[PDB]
RNA sequence: UGUAACGGUACAAGCUGUAAACAAAGG
RNA sequence: UAGAUUUAUAUAAACGGCAAAAAAAAAAAAAAA
RNA sequence: UGGGAGCGAAGAUAAUCUAAUAUGUAGCUCCGUUCAUGGAAAUCAAAAGAGCUUUCACUGAUUGUAUUUAUGAAACGUGAAAAAAAAAAAA
RNA sequence: CCUUUUAAUUGAUUAUGCUGACUUUAGUCCCGAUAAACUACAGUUCUGCUUAAACUGAGGAGUCAAGUAGGUACAAACCGUACAAGGAUUAAUU
RNA sequence: UGGUUCGAAAAAAAAAUAAAAAAAAAGA
RNA sequence: AGGUAUGCAGUAAAA
RNA sequence: AAAGGAAAGGUUAACCGCUAUUUAAACACAAAAAA
RNA sequence: UCCUAUUUCCUAGUACCAUUAGUGAACUCAUUUGGUCUGAUCCUAAGUACGCAGUGAGCUAAAUAGAUACAAGGAACUUGACAAGCAUUAC
RNA sequence: AGGAGAGCGUCUGUUGUACAUCAACACUAGAUACUGCUAAUACCACUGUGGAGGUAUAGUAUAUAAUCCCUGCCCGGUGCAGUAACAUGUAAACGGCGGCUGUUGACGGUCCAAAGGUAGGAAAAUCCUUGUCGGGUAAUUAUCGUCGUGCGUGAAAGUUGGUCCGACUCUUCACAUGUCGUUUAUCUAAAACUUUUUGAAAUAGAAUUAUCUUUGAAUAUGAGGAUCGAGAUGGCCCGACGGUUCCCUGAGCACCUUUACAUCCCUUAAAUCAUAA
């Protein structure tokens, strides 16, 4: 819990080899919430990928600028 | 500890529908009665005045229906009494009940006192068997009765399982295209002549297609119901008024023996 | 210890009791339980705010900051 | 403890025993106020 | 303990049932609430007993009782006929108050004596000076309530609220409002200024609770000037979340008069509001049952042994039709009873005026059958089928109902009193033709 | 199960509980 | 047990009463002229006056011995229960307790107002009702007749439903020849014939009674369970001698009150269970020996390997229990003309 | 262990009617012993002595013996 | 009396009571 | 001592039979505090 | 409250063990401490005398009780502290 | 300083002593069940298991726990989150 | 939709809670 | 086979 | 056969209890004392 | 004048408190990925008209836990057929 | 977990959670004993509660147990019953049921005793290094049957049996068989090795800690003599009496038994008022 009253520490004394990543259940969230935006014509995954100080317009990247 | 009730009951009950399907069948046609017929008789007793009257005035007839043989009464009403006998009928069985009660009352608190015994036995004999013309050994239930009359058989419930109307005419605003077996019941206990029963379509069951969905391939009386019960020409108002030792079905009229109607 | 005030969960409520535990937080009364598990409502019993015609009123929340030194100056000729 | 005990138990706050100790965050002689 | 098989099988299966009821018991209770209001400021502090003697009683005790009886549906005849000979004897001595409590006793229990409201109603012209807003809001609403017209009385009660605006309770005004526009009371003048004065009332005054009640289609038709029309119907679009089934289907009467008869300001609404109303023409607004009653089974029996075929009590648009012919659909028929119109008269009531005109101008053809000349046949069925007959051989009625010709409350009586006697004899000989009466028994 | 079963006051007879309509 | 109707309502040591009365006439004095009407009616009426003893019971049981529409149709029942026999052919009714004259059934569980276990070996079973049974007989000179018999789960014998002729019900113990249709009554008056209850100064000797009162009109407490009665071997005016089962010989009051006939149910002690689950539903609990626990638990304990007891049997309150007689011996005998022997002693001799 | 395993249980109700604060009242311990959530009889100093630059005007030591209207 | 719960105050082991740090200049 | 000052702390004991629920018809009904 | 009242143990000593000691202690309930306890002789003593009650020192670890272990501020008495008897038959 | 005194309870390699810190074992034991790609001109990797309908007149068949266990930037933060009339009649405005 | 509330049935009392604040002249 | 929608008392019967 | 629910509420009946009681909400409607 | 009566009756806006309405032991416990897998039930299912879930990289030594396949012999093993084996094999 | 059999418990059940799932406990039933009702018995505030709102076909106590046939002798002892006390009774009440000799001895002698162990099992869960004879085997300290040879057992503190049953102890036949002579091949890993991530433990007086032979608090890495180039890593456990959780005794403790002693409670025996007649 976020007051750290339980004994879920203990575990986290032994090392495990990996964790599962639960993608398939995370994506399913992202692209609900991506939809959600998109419907009203905002690209939250483009804004996410913008570069510090990179201005893009609609739908545009690399490629635009290449063949621009 | 929890207090959550109603629809937030906490007893885990079984979701099986197999199970589920055991527990209807136990719930319903195993389901123990503590009444008795007499006791249906009773709560119905300000529609059934004058039966009533007649097995709790007429001796022997209370000890016969309390009996814990299975058994099957058909009641009719004071209505049904009303319409179908004649007047003075009516007259003669209310005067003979009120002077059985009468004569009880008199307990309570020549020639001429010797003929009330006569009298007396004459009426109570009469009125016994119009009573018992009406119980029917074994308990026949509603259902039991419709399948016998062969409802619920897709062999013979022709009739009875297609029944439309002209819908138009009734439900116009949704048609503007259109816009341009006798079973037998073993005889009552103070006859010998078995009861016969049938079934009919109500004058309700036309009007299922015009609201439901359906599948089909390709005066009249106001009781309730899709299929209509009847019994001796009688006909079953309200059914299945199950008790302990039997079941009291309400009819319209009344079931009077050959005996006790008069030839001419 | 697991259960009650320890360990920052304080005086119970309702939100961290079962379904029956019955707390409220201060509220007035405005009606009775019927006996058949009814609240009849009385209106009678709201309590009654008394608010004045603010419309057209000169006062404000504060004051300007010059009614200090008028009101200083108009308290010194009268003390001299 | 258990409701049967419950039931015939008492309050602490039913008899004197709360007034007939000197117990307090000073030790074991409290001088209540006013003396 | 435990329970032999049997028994614990039957017992659980009683359990299982027992819970599928309940389940399927509340399935329909949308509309249940475990809350529940209750008014009771206005019962009065004082103890009274309603049988004591009338001879002991003065208007401050009268008026008390009559509003208890009334409250308590202890409706009984001599009772509240010992309750009027007092109240008219104390008629001299009764302040407004407790001729409103009187009033509204006698409205509530619809008790339709008229000669007790026409006997008080001059001491209540008399003392208007004096009247409050509780007791002329009662007056309006127990007249209108029991049909008791007066349009005079009625006319200087809205101008006494009108005098005491500055005092008059919302609700109240509103309600007088309503009653005057129902009793068709109010002259041009006047309506012009209830309408300006209500108009200020719902701006400033009432929150939506208090302003669904103005919504009454027949004072939207014939009472409210054009901008508090505007006004009215697009605060109903804002308020219609704290509505009830009625005011639902006033709004919507509303809407389809102010379309039908007042198409320039029907488009002087915002489209907005125009497909709000377009929207709620489309709802399932909840009627409530309605039957033939005894005159209208009479008429329907006469129509069809004549030959005409027709339905009975149907809802067309946001209107109910006595009668609608099949062969041809427009062809309609409105059996009049004695409280379509007013008591002792032959006019006609606002509504019904209003529905007549709405229904002529969107096609029906109406034919309208009067209790006055109907009762006059008597039990004969020749003559109510060429009564029928004739009346189907002759023009549908105007778009405008006329007034019938003058009558009296004495005349009134008498037809009361014969069509109570057609009734009881209908119903006898309708049973008797029933009733068979074919099995004779040999028990003599 | 009933845990105050043996009390003095277990099922009295009798109390303002029972008795409000005694005169 | 006391957790029925309260001490105030149950406990009387001296009944001021023995006639229930429920008199029908306005006045005291017409109510005596009734009651005395009633009794010569009941005197006329009456005209068996000899013994009723075991060879008459033996004769009216062979009397009685010598003299498909009726079902649900349609209802197929269980896969394989079924009723033993079908309601209209059981000895007993095969119905429900009328509800008004029985309540549930408080199970103690063999446990005291301390909670602790007093009566051992005691277990829930199966639940049961309580049932008010007439032990008293008080309404005298009105006759009444027995509609059915009834099973009973805290009685070792059957009940009997009585329908007085003013429309009462009540349960009483039913005689071994009871049967439906029985007419019965309480009377000094009454003849002597199985059901009916008189005092015991009006029973001819060699009369076979049960349901005996030890004081009059405080209900019959004496020969209760099924097929037990008692005889009757001598009279005096004040005192009537009673041979018991037991084979106890006492005096009872000449007043106090008793009915004619067996118990119904002798075949009680014939039954076989067949399984410890039958005694489980019953409410018993396994007995475990003395001799199997360990020597902190029982005097007959310990030893390594089995043993035999030891010593003299004693119970676990070291106690003699194979002989050693408990009674009080400075409690008077008082109506006690002889009590039994050792029934070793009683069959040798 | 025999099939499912059971431990001591977290009951809300048990605990409450049992431990809470009138169920230690009804207790018979050592109520001299401080309690934090619960009732003790440790007493306090109560209000301290003021200092003597503070306002007497302000200065408050009694809530219940001077409670007037 | 003593203590505490909430609330306000620098979201506090201090202060304090919805007037929650201050009225001292009233017919 | 200019005003204000919530809630809990089971209180008719500024008081008198004891005895559950600060104090409960008589009796059943019982006591080293 | 090592003060006063009621009930009232064992570990320990007796080289086991009993009495006795521990101890009239611990726990439990009740008083609430100089404005208190108690108290102005049907007292104590010797054939002389003392003079309510209370505290301290000595007499003395004496005479005692326990009879293997120990307990014992004994009585009278001596030297001191404090000192008190009793407003008061009504008005 | 010296001197005299001190009742300091005054000298610790050791009580499997107590309270702690820090070494050796030793960089030793310990790493739970299935995984890939995200592309220089279209797409549908493989596997384990199958109640994943969310208005169709019906609160969508439970209880209990989380003293707020699936909100939110590759956060073990800050902030936000349980509406019984479900509020957007928002087919509106543009 | 539940709790609350009546019943089961409970001082068998969930500290900071209530249909629960001195209890009808209440000013309609 | 707990209590369902003006609500407090109150008797009987019962799928 | 091992012998199994009835308190409060709803229904029906009975009823000389009572604002400790259904809007000062509304719809519908040949409808009703005495004379 | 042949319905058992042809009997006015919609939803008064609605006190206080609880709820994350799904997968899932979600509890006690703690080597606690909440959620997959490990079992019945819950949708007339070509697994429910694309659902829920998938944890660093290498590397032919033996030994170990298992899985499969063992010629001919067939309990000669061992305290003891313990453990294994059969319960698949043209179609 | 099949076919054919034996032992113990009849059986289905209970059962020591975390060394005992059993032949141990319970059980349907047959008995015995007490108890007349304010019953006995239990709880031990006792005019109270359970028993039981039951009444000798009931309740309580103690054995033995379900089905078949049986269940021998003893009242001398102890207890109990009986009576004023005796007499006497009661063993399915607790318990007991011979020795030395003549003719292999039917049949005698003699002592003792209350009676002298009967019927029926029988080399047994009793006796015992593997008793005689027979079946199974190449070989039978096993198993089954048999003898009654030896030691013996033994009759409701029950004897002998029929069928069925058991996560019980055993004998035998069959099966494909890696259980075995005797091991091998392929594949996976909660198996191992390297690496990345990351990191304990028991133990440790100090150590720069060799092999032979001897000595020695008596089996030495360290003492005498002789010999001898050593560190880490992987593996294996010969030693380091390798590391960490069985026997005797005390002027110690705890629980159990009763013809050990003392005390206490109860039941008797009484006493004492209430109490006057």
């Amino acid at each position: 819990n976020k007051v750290r009253t339980d004994k879920k520490e203990r575990k986290r004394a032994f090392p495990q080899r990996g964790f599962w990543k639960k993608q398939n259940f995370l994506q399913v969230k992202n692209n609900t919430v991506r939809l959600a935006f998109a419907v009203q014509g905002v690209d939250l995954l483009k804004l996410k990928r913008l570069r510090w100080g990179e201005v893009r317009k609609g739908n545009t990247g690399w490629w635009t600028d290449d063949y621009r | 500890w929890t207090r959550a009730s109603g629809m937030r009951n906490p007893v885990k009950w079984t979701r099986d529908w197999e199970v589920l399907n055991r527990k209807v069948y136990f719930a319903f046609d195993e389901r123990e009665i503590r009444r008795s017929m007499l006791d249906a008789v009773s709560a119905h007793r300000k529609t059934a005045s004058l039966f009533h009257r007649m097995i709790n005035a007429v001796p022997g007839v209370a000890h016969a229906m309390s009996l814990p043989g299975p058994h099957t009464f058909f009641l009719p009403s004071d209505k049904a009494c009303r319409d179908h006998l004649s007047p003075d009928s009516l007259h003669a069985l209310t005067e003979r009940v009120a002077f059985l009660e009468e004569q009880q009352r008199q307990r309570v608190g020549g020639g001429t006192a010797a003929a009330i015994a006569d009298r007396v036995a004459k009426t109570t004999e009469q009125l016994r068997t119009f009573v018992l013309a009406h119980l029917i050994p074994g308990e026949w239930r509603m259902k039991t009765l419709l399948l016998a009359c062969g409802a619920g058989d897709p062999r013979r419930n022709g009739s009875l399982r297609y029944q439309d109307t002209d819908r138009e005419l009734f439900a116009p605003v949704m048609y503007a295209s259109r816009l341009g077996s006798v079973f037998l019941l073993p005889p009552p206990q103070s006859t010998d002549e078995p009861l016969p029963v049938w079934v009919q379509a109500s004058r309700y069951a036309a009007f299922l297609p015009i609201t439901t969905s359906t599948n089909f391939p390709r005066r009249r009386s106001t009781v309730g119901g899709a299929l209509h019960l009847w019994v001796g020409g009688a006909l079953v108002t309200k059914g299945d008024l199950r008790a302990h030792n039997g079941v009291v079905h309400m009819i319209d009229k009344p079931l009077i023996p050959v005996q006790l109607l008069a030839s001419p | 210890a697991k259960v009650g005030p320890s360990k920052g969960r304080g005086p119970l409520l309702a939100k961290f009791a079962p379904v029956g535990f019955k707390k409220g937080f201060g509220a007035i009364g405005l009606g009775r339980h019927t006996k058949k598990g009814f609240f009849i409502i009385n209106t009678m019993l709201v309590p009654m705010f008394k608010v004045p015609d603010l419309s057209n009123c000169k006062l404000k929340c504060y004051v300007a900051p010059d009614t200090y030194r008028i009101v200083q100056q108009s308290f010194n000729k009268r003390e001299l | 403890i258990r409701p049967r005990k419950k039931g015939m138990r008492l309050d602490r706050r039913r008899s004197k025993k709360q007034y007939k100790h000197g117990r307090h965050v000073g030790g074991w002689n409290y001088r209540w106020l006013g003396s | 303990g435990i329970l032999r098989p049997r028994e614990r099988l039957l017992l659980n299966a009683l359990k299982k049932e027992a819970d599928i009821r309940y389940r399927g018991r509340r399935m329909h209770k949308r509309f249940r609430s475990w809350a529940q209001q209750r008014v009771r400021h206005y019962w009065l502090p004082q103890k009274v007993c309603v049988t004591s003697d009338p001879q002991l009683m003065d208007g401050s005790y009268i008026a008390a009782c009559v509003q208890k009886a009334a409250t308590l549906r202890k409706h009984d005849l001599q009772l509240w006929h010992g309750f009027s000979k007092r109240i008219l004897e104390l008629a001299d001595s009764l302040t407004p108050q407790q001729m409103g409590y009187i009033f509204y006793g006698y409205g509530k229990s619809l008790f339709r004596h008229e000669e007790l409201y026409r006997g008080l109603l001059p001491f209540v012209a008399e003392a208007l000076p004096e009247f409050h807003s509780h007791a002329l809001m009662t007056v309006a609403w127990a007249l209108e309530r029991v049909r008791v017209n007066d349009r005079a009385v009625v006319a200087q009660i809205a101008e006494e609220a009108l005098a005491k605006k500055d005092l008059m309770r919302p609700a109240d005004f509103i309600k007088i409002v309503n009653c005057v526009a129902r009793m068709g009371a109010a002259p041009p003048s006047l309506a012009a200024a209830l309408s300006a004065e209500l108009m200020r009332v719902l701006d400033e005054k009432c929150n939506a609770l208090l302003f669904r009640g103005a919504v009454d289609h027949v004072a939207v038709a014939t009472l409210y000037s054009d901008p508090l029309r505007l006004y009215l119907l697009e605060r109903f679009t804002k308020t219609a979340i704290c509505c009830r089934p009625m005011h639902y289907q006033k709004a919507f009467q509303s809407a389809v008069a102010i379309r039908v008869l007042h198409p320039p300001v029907w488009q002087q609404l915002s489209k907005a509001v125009r497909n709000f109303y377009i929207r709620l023409s489309l709802r399932r607004i909840p009627q409530r049952a309605r039957r033939p009653s005894p005159l209208h089974w009479d008429v329907s029996n006469a129509l069809a042994k004549l030959g005409v075929f027709h339905r009975n009590t149907f809802q067309w648009g946001c209107f109910w039709i006595d009668i609608g012919e099949i062969d041809d659909r427009r062809q309609c028929w409105f059996v009049d009873g004695p409280s379509d119109f007013y008591s002792s008269t032959n006019e006609y009531t606002e509504a019904n005026k209003l529905q007549h005109r709405i229904l002529s101008e969107l096609g029906w053809n109406i034919r309208r059958v009067r209790w006055n000349d109907w009762v006059q046949l008597g039990t004969d069925m020749d003559a109510k089928v060429e009564y029928l007959r004739k009346l189907r051989e002759r023009p549908p009625w105007p778009a405008i109902l006329t007034d019938g010709p003058s009558s009296s409350r004495q005349e009134m009586v008498a037809n009361l009193r014969s069509a109570r006697d057609v009734q009881r004899a209908l119903k006898e000989r309708r049973e008797k033709n029933r009733q068979p009466h074919s099995l004779v028994m040999n028990l003599g | 199960v009933r845990p105050n079963q043996g009390r003095n006051d277990y099922n009295q007879v009798g109390g303002k509980k029972r008795g409000q309509g005694v005169q | 047990s006391s957790s029925y109707l309260p001490r105030a309502a149950t406990h009387r040591n001296r009944v001021a009463f023995q006639l229930f009365a429920t008199p029908r006439e306005p006045t005291a004095s017409k109510a005596a002229a009734a009651a005395r009407a009633a009794a010569e009616a009941v005197a006329r009426s009456s005209t068996v006056s000899a013994p009723f003893t075991v060879q008459k019971q033996q004769r009216l049981l062979a009397l009685l011995a010598a003299s498909d529409l009726f079902r649900v149709h349609g209802l197929p029942g269980f896969s394989g229960f079924r009723p033993s026999s079908p309601p209209h052919l059981s000895k007993l009714f095969r119905g429900r307790v009328s509800r008004h004259l029985s309540c549930r059934r408080v199970n103690h569980l063999g446990r005291n107002n301390s909670g602790r276990i007093t009566v051992r070996f005691r277990g829930a079973g199966h639940f049961r009702r309580l049932r008010f049974v007439d032990y008293k007989r008080g309404r005298k000179d009105i006759f009444g007749t027995v509609l059915r018999l009834e099973y009973d789960p805290n009685r070792s014998a059957h009940l009997a439903l009585l329908q007085y002729d003013d429309g009462v019900l009540s349960y009483i113990l039913a005689t071994e020849v009871t049967r439906p249709g029985d007419r019965v009554v309480a009377s000094k008056h009454a003849s002597i014939a199985p059901g009916n209850c008189l005092p015991l100064g009006n029973i001819p000797v060699s009369t076979i009674v049960h349901n005996v009162e030890l004081r009059p009109g405080a209900g019959g407490q004496i020969v209760r369970a099924g097929g037990c009665y008692a005889t009757v071997v001598a009279k005096d005016r004040h005192f009537v001698t009673l041979k018991l089962s037991s084979t106890e010989v006492r005096r009872f009051p000449a007043d106090c009150w008793a009915t004619v006939g067996q118990v119904s149910n002798a075949a009680h002690a014939e039954r076989i269970r067949g399984k410890a689950g039958v005694s489980y539903w019953m409410g018993e609990r396994p007995r475990t020996r003395g001799k199997a626990m360990n020597p902190v638990d029982h005097p007959h304990g310990g030893g390594t390997g089995k043993k035999g007891l030891k010593r003299p049997p004693v119970s676990k309150w070291g106690i003699l229990c194979k002989g050693y007689k408990t009674r009080a011996k400075k409690k008077p005998l008082g109506l006690i003309v002889r009590r039994k022997k050792a029934n070793k002693l009683i069959k040798k001799f | 262990w025999k099939g499912n395993w059971k431990g001591p249980q977290r009951n809300k109700w048990k605990w409450y009617h049992r431990h809470g604060y009138w169920a230690t009242r009804k207790k018979l311990i050592d109520f001299t012993k401080y309690r934090r959530y619960g009732y003790h009889e440790r007493r306090g100093l109560g209000k301290p002595r003021m200092q003597f630059w503070e306002d007497p005007s302000h200065h408050k030591r009694l809530k219940k013996s001077i409670r007037f209207w």
